[PDB]
């Protein structure tokens, strides 16, 4: 995540000062200067797993055409729930099923 | 139904043609057809041109 | 590296076409209009994103 | 109430066919064509405009032309002798004719001048055939036998030529 | 650290006019947009009766004499009415409705339409003063307000069903007519006219 | 040297199915850089197999070396075979 | 092809708010609402305006051939009413779950009886029955929010001649 | 029933079906046609006298202009705000090409709270003068959009003593974005606006009291034609 | 709407949009700023819809770089203004307004044609970007081609429609080019012999 201007809205490039040694997110477009909180500047994911179970809806149970099982739900312990695969559509993506309870509407697994 | 990867639903006929097909293994068994009568007239011309360069 | 093109913009002093030849550097953040017959030269800042068409428009906007 | 049979499905498809029949979609599409399109396309573009800022006491001079009405008639036969009568298919058929029907548009001219009109034919439009603007759509079945025509024939094209 | 670019220190010496307000908010300065549906009119003129009999305006076309009706029998309303002890007090034919879910709902005779309300920040009210070219702020607008009928059964709905589905279904804008004669006859009269005038020019020209 | 520091997480299950050491890659990196970066690298015996560096406004140039690591460090092998099979074959001698 | 004035003015009476009033870090959960392929709007409450719209169009209030998809995956609603759409007709299953007749077809005897007759008791033809929303046409881009039972024998749950159909034991019920 | 007399009809129809909101019984009796459920309050729908002779426009600020958004403008003006709610605009046009906003508020809390005090409890014929002084603070990029028909928004504020709610009619929408003043233009801006503005409240005039009664004749000629 | 750049080649992976009249493609957020948003968080307020997925941003942090030296609206309008294929030589101010026509109309005209209402195009613009996003990062397959409900078929209607139109525009030219021939010799034409 990467924060913004307070006063022109731009993004907050990070600077280091040499004289200080601190990490600071500047403005280029003026003179503002906030103080970095953390020293991760950037984080590269070779192999993510981000949106595969991200793709999730409220409304997921009104859909007629979702199979469903009776499978048991792990907080209310509902016996009806609606499942589907990954919504990730990569090559490498497994075939592991998520499920949603009617009442509670949280995605889990079967492992 | 979504998520379906049961036999009957991605193309397995279990009729046979005495018995008669159901509309789904039928339009499936069409899409095969269609598929085989696609692929015979477009081969067909580069078959033709290869034949005629080797001949040449 | 300076970068030397041909252009066909019309000079407003002899009045004569295609007599108009571009040479920016950008290395140095300038470009340079230069009149094949005139041999009046006009300089103006350029930035990473230009283009001779840029120069002209500046060089259109000096000019008036 | 009672289950619904195969049987009741098939009367379903009858009401359908006896409703809509097989060549509704280009009888239909003819129609709206026929009876909005001729008119929005005219109306697209509905003024021609001229202007002379004539000097030779300077008088600006605006000349220009709307766009009113479009007039469409049921097909007509214009023979050498110059009488016309009422075009058939058949006939079309027979002696090589286009079924055609003439377009006539309003046409008002204004003559604007700052010192500091009936219709028109514009062509003819073949007529799709047993459409709405067709003679044989209002023809009952007695009538179709005298004009040669079959009750069988379904319409939906053009006789050019 | 932005200094300040204005640090002149002029000042104007202008007096605004104010007026005594008829009502004055408790609690909170909070007021509630509301979008006007085309189903609901104001009409913040007293109700006259026999202008408003005077007025009634028919048109051949069945589908806007259905809406002039439908939005004049749900427009809101307020006349004068005569109290028994000889007073004269405003009467009003729309009310406000709150459950016991909290909602609200705008009700104008037997009909009610409810309420949908979405939280909007940084959106006021301000009053215009033209004749000193400066805007006066007002009061905060927190919500914004859409007016939903309630319900299929309503009267307003059906009504304005029927007007939008019987709207669309009218669509006819060429007139046939009838041809007497050649559509070409009058082109070549007028270019055989042409044609000898041409000649008479031609010849008056030559004899100039 | 910088203040700036790259550190790169590997997977342990690929790593030790690749059948590599972790001091091989340290000295691939050592010989393709020379002493322009000093680097470090956790043991085996770590939860989290790392290895860190330190180059000795730099940020993008750091980025940029990142990349160019990423892309063409090539641990073993022969350039241009991708993958490899094992294959019975039925030979009549 | 219809026009879309109509549409809009229903998608505004029912609450549909404009894209002037929206604001995607409050609307985290709205859905856009497209006609003719013009995001115009959005709203809260998907499921009551689908059941209006739907609802309106099978009275006859909107045309038939109106298009009306609901993409809950991806959170928008599309409104078609563009010509050169090719469409077909299909019976209407009761799916409301308050109503008795649910899983069960609309259309019943005395259609077929009316039908035959050609009459109602008080012209009846196709287009009666599609206005009283026991036939509705959909689209090809409509059909993949919508589940069909391929016989009206299918709506209710060894001989070596006869063709076999297919079990759908995937799921446990289906509407 | 396109009988204008059936019209007639059926407004006085609706007209006398108004519950009374201090009647409980009949207020309990209503019931939501859908919902079902009983009515708990009720309020008067009625219109504003005082205030349809000014016009009112709905203010509100696009993107970056949220005053929340900007947290060290929202410090200074104070963590609702009298400040806010006191604010004045001050729309200048230099020409029809360039044009913004001028904002000023009432720094000090003490000052501010006086003046909204004196502002929402004019009922009477004395107004103190309040030489109130007005800083300017930020300036924002503006547009217009009008409206066809005068009553296309109207805004409800509700007066719980009284069971009434008065609204009042909303002439335009005017939106504000932020906008960054080019440095070669800085020598312009700085003899276009003022460092302060000062404000002082006096009795209003007889003659534009009697103007502003004229115009609110249209609305209410009982109580407020000339004689 | 363009995506440069391949997968770990040619640095940085910008996003040009192509616009109709103007030579050479576009950087999103020049055009973004032309329309009239400025900050570049509200231009990833109009691009994106959920501030925690971290991998869009980045995409869209080089587009925000290459982006950065322009930084108002009336220099990029001016910077389309330049590329509209129009004549040499056009003055700035007259470029802009190009510009401002160029953009107010034939940029997305099914949206509307009206001025002041770019709002509505904005965000099509960002819906456009978030679509082509969610294709790039693999969340989403490409758009089937051969989808029948993504298709259309023209009767008798539309052709014959299409047919008039070219038709219709060429008899309305030669009416003009009549009446400037006639208006020479200054008579008052029946006008039922300019159509053909
Ligand atoms: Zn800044
Ligand atoms: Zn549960
Ligand atoms: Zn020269």
């Amino acid at each position: 995540s990467f924060r913004f201007c307070l006063e022109c809205n731009n993004m907050l490039y990070p600077k280091e000062d040499k004289e200080n040694q601190r990490l600071l997110y500047s403005c280029r477009n003026c003179d503002y200067t906030e103080l970095a909180e953390d020293p991760k500047v950037y984080r590269h994911e070779l192999i993510t797993n981000i949106g595969e179970t991200a793709g999730i809806v409220d409304d997921i149970g009104q859909d007629p055409t979702l199979p469903r099982s009776d499978k048991e739900c792990p907080e209310c312990h509902s016996r009806d729930c609606v499942f589907f695969q990954s919504q990730q559509r990569r090559k490498d993506t497994n075939m592991t099923l998520f499920y949603v309870c009617l009442n509670c509407k949280k995605t889990f697994r079967d492992e | 139904t979504k998520d379906d990867f049961s036999p009957e639903s991605k193309g397995f006929v279990e009729n046979s043609y005495l018995r008669g097909l159901t509309p789904q293994e039928f339009f499936f068994h069409a899409m095969a057809g269609r598929e085989g009568l696609i692929d015979t007239a477009v081969k067909t011309a580069e078959t033709g041109y290869i034949q005629r360069r080797l001949v040449k | 590296i300076k970068q030397k093109l041909e252009t066909q913009f019309t000079c407003l002093f002899c009045n004569h076409d295609n007599s108009v030849v571009c040479t920016l550097d950008k290395k140095n953040s300038i470009g340079l209009l230069e009149c094949k017959k005139c041999n009046l030269s006009f300089q103006a800042p350029i930035n990473s994103l230009s283009q001779p068409i840029d120069i002209y428009s500046d060089w259109i906007d000096a000019c008036e | 109430d009672d289950t619904i049979t195969t049987e009741d499905c098939w009367t379903v498809i009858s009401a359908f066919f006896e409703e809509k029949g097989l060549v509704s979609q280009q009888l239909d599409s003819f129609d709206e064509f026929m009876e909005t399109s001729i008119q929005d396309l005219v109306w697209e573009e509905p003024r021609l405009i001229l202007d002379q800022p004539a000097q030779h006491d300077n008088i600006n001079k605006r000349y220009e032309i709307r766009f009113g009405k479009i007039y469409l008639s049921r097909p007509t036969m214009t023979e050498a002798d110059g009488t016309t009568h009422a075009m058939f298919p058949q006939e079309a058929r027979l002696r090589n004719l286009t079924y055609s029907s003439p377009v006539y548009l309003d046409m008002e001219k204004s003559m604007f001048t700052s010192i500091d009109g009936n219709k028109v034919h514009i062509g003819k439009v073949p007529i799709m055939l047993r459409s709405k603007f067709c003679s044989l759509r209002t023809l009952d079945e007695v009538d179709l036998y005298k004009m040669k025509e079959c009750p069988y024939d379904m319409g939906g094209y053009f006789v050019i030529n | 650290h932005t200094k300040s670019v204005y640090d002149n220190g002029e000042t104007l010496d202008i007096s605004l006019p104010i007026h005594p307000k008829s009502h004055i908010p408790q609690g909170k300065q909070d007021r509630w947009v509301v979008k006007l549906p085309d189903f609901l009119d104001i009409n913040a003129e007293p109700f006259d009766p026999r202008p408003f009999e005077m007025n009634v305006k028919t048109h051949e076309d069945k589908n806007q004499e259905l809406l002039d009706k439908l939005i004049a029998v749900n427009t809101v309303r307020w006349r004068y009415a005569k109290s028994e002890t000889g007073g004269i007090f405003k009467e009003t034919n729309s009310q406000i409705i709150q459950w016991e879910d909290g909602t609200y709902s705008l009700r104008v005779g037997s009909e009610i339409f409810d309420m949908f309300t979405t939280n909007t920040d940084d959106n006021y009210l301000v009053s215009e003063h033209n004749e000193e070219g400066i805007l006066m702020t007002e009061s905060t607008l927190s919500k914004s307000v859409k007016l939903v009928p309630a319900s299929f059964q309503s009267t307003t709905h059906q009504k304005l069903a029927k007007a939008l589905s019987a709207k669309q279904k009218k669509e006819s804008y060429a007139r046939s007519v009838v041809t007497k004669e050649d559509p070409e006859e009058r082109q070549r009269r007028l270019e055989s006219q042409e044609n000898e005038r041409y000649r008479l020019e031609r010849r008056r020209k030559q004899a100039e | 040297q910088s203040p700036w520091l790259l550190r790169l997480e590997l997977d342990r299950a690929r790593m030790l199915d690749k059948q590599l050491t972790m001091n091989q890659v340290a000295d691939k990196i050592s010989e393709v850089f020379s002493d322009d970066l000093f680097v470090m690298w956790s043991e085996d015996n770590a939860d989290k197999l790392i290895i860190r560096c330190r180059v000795i406004e730099e940020d993008q140039m750091l980025k940029r070396i990142e990349a160019h690591m990423l892309d063409l460090i090539a641990l073993r092998g022969i350039p241009g075979i991708s993958k490899v099979y094992m294959v019975k074959h039925k030979v009549s001698v | 092809g219809s026009p879309s004035e109509p549409i809009i003015n229903f998608l505004e009476e029912w609450g549909m708010e404009p894209l002037e009033d929206y604001d995607p870090a409050q609307h985290t959960k709205s859905t856009r609402i497209f006609v003719n392929g013009v995001w115009t709007g959005i709203h809260r409450d998907p499921s009551m305006l689908v059941s209006t719209m739907r609802d309106l169009r099978r009275s006859g209030a909107i045309s038939p051939e109106v298009s009306i998809i609901r993409d809950i995956r991806e959170r928008e609603f599309k409104i078609f009413t563009d010509v050169g759409r090719v469409y077909r007709p299909l019976f209407i299953v009761e799916d409301d779950e308050s109503k008795d007749n649910k899983g069960e077809l609309r259309i019943t005897k005395e259609h077929i009886r009316k039908i035959q007759q050609g009459y109602d008791d008080d012209v009846y033809g196709w287009s009666s029955l599609v206005t009283s929303g026991v036939i509705e046409y959909v689209d090809g881009e409509e059909e993949e929010t919508i589940m069909i039972a391929m016989t009206p024998e299918d709506l209710q749950t060894n001989d070596t001649a006869k063709r076999i159909k297919p079990e759908m034991s995937t799921s446990s019920h289906h509407t | 029933d396109t009988n204008p007399r059936s019209q007639l009809h059926s407004v006085e129809r609706t007209f006398d079906e108004v519950i009374d909101p201090r009647n409980k019984n009949r207020l309990q009796s209503l019931i939501h046609p859908r919902k079902k459920i009983k009515a708990v309050k009720a309020w008067h729908f009625f219109p504003d006298t005082s205030t349809f002779d000014q016009v009112f426009h709905s203010l509100k600020f696009v993107g970056s202009a949220s005053l929340s958004k900007d947290r060290p403008l929202n410090e200074q003006l104070g963590q609702v705000n009298a400040s806010i709610l006191t604010s004045l605009f001050k729309p200048i046009e230099i020409n029809p090409h360039n044009k913004w906003i001028s904002l000023y508020a009432v720094t000090d809390k003490l000052s501010a709270e006086s003046f909204r005090k004196s502002f929402n409890s004019i009922k009477d014929d004395n107004i103190v003068n309040r030489h109130v002084i007005y800083d300017h603070i930020k300036d924002f990029d503006q547009m217009f959009r009008g409206h066809k028909k005068l009553f296309e928004d109207f805004a409800i504020s509700f007066d719980d003593i009284s069971d009434r709610a008065f609204f009042v009619p909303i002439v335009g929408r005017l939106e504000l974005k932020k906008k960054r003043i080019v440095p070669g233009l800085v020598d312009m801006v700085n003899r276009t606006n003022y460092a302060h503005i000062r404000m002082d409240l006096r009795n209003p005039s007889t003659q534009e009291t009697a103007i502003r009664d004229s115009r609110r004749e249209q609305y209410d000629p009982v109580n407020y034609s000339s004689i | 709407i363009k995506l440069y750049g391949r997968e770990d080649k040619g640095t940085g992976r910008t996003i040009k949009a192509t616009l109709p009249y103007v030579k050479q493609d576009i950087p999103i957020v020049i055009v973004f700023r032309a329309l009239g948003v400025v900050p570049d968080g509200e231009i990833l307020q109009h691009i994106c819809y959920d501030e925690n997925d971290w991998q869009m941003l980045e995409m869209l942090k080089p587009c925000i770089e290459e982006g950065f030296v322009i930084q108002d609206k009336e220099v990029a309008l001016d910077f389309i203004g330049r590329r509209g294929s129009a004549a040499l030589g056009i003055r700035r101010e007259k470029r802009i307004q190009y510009a401002k026509d160029i953009l107010q109309k034939e940029l997305l005209p099914h949206i509307t044609q009206e001025e002041g209402f770019e709002t509505r195009k904005t965000f099509f613009l960002g819906y456009m970007v978030n679509r082509l996003l969610l294709c790039a990062l693999e969340r989403k397959d490409q758009d089937d081609r051969d989808h029948f409900g993504k298709k259309r078929l023209d009767l008798a209607g539309p052709l014959l429609a299409n047919l008039f139109r070219i038709l219709f525009r060429k008899l309305t030219r030669e009416i003009y080019r009549y009446m400037q021939r006639c208006i020479e010799t200054d008579r008052d034409f029946n006008l039922n012999l300019a159509v053909k």
